[PDB]
């Protein structure tokens, strides 16, 4: 939680990656579910993913 | 109660015979991990396997919840 204007979003998917590689061995085979409130922001955060 | 001469044998009958040794799994707590089929996911286990009783195995499963089964039930 934090609000506008600092990238908060960035730093989540920074931290899933993160995450994704250091327990690449757990996950790997499970996936990462991202949910958003609309498709327009789902595509953004693939397309910066 | 049958004797066994110096060779290594048994003679029974009056025929000589030998008594191989078999090879087996020892009794303990054997785990494992079975690469899942369906969702190819990891999923381990493990089993309790005495001399004598009943098989007493765990399981962590595609769901990501431990369980058990009693005598395979």
């Amino acid at each position: 939680e934090g609000g506008p204007g600092t990238g908060k979003t960035v730093v989540a998917l920074h931290r899933v990656a993160y995450l994704l590689y250091t327990y690449r061995k757990q996950m790997e085979r499970h996936g990462v579910l991202v949910v958003g409130p609309t498709p327009a922001f789902l595509d953004h955060i693939g397309r910066v993913l | 109660f049958p004797m066994m001469t110096e060779k290594g044998t048994f003679i029974i009958n009056g025929t000589e015979r030998v008594v191989v040794s078999q090879l087996v799994r020892s009794p303990g707590v054997y785990f494992d991990e079975t690469i899942d089929k369906s969702t190819e996911k990891t999923l381990h286990s493990v089993k309790v396997i005495p001399g004598r009783g009943a098989w007493l195995e765990f399981d962590v499963d595609k769901r990501d919840t431990v369980g058990v089964r009693i005598d395979r039930k």
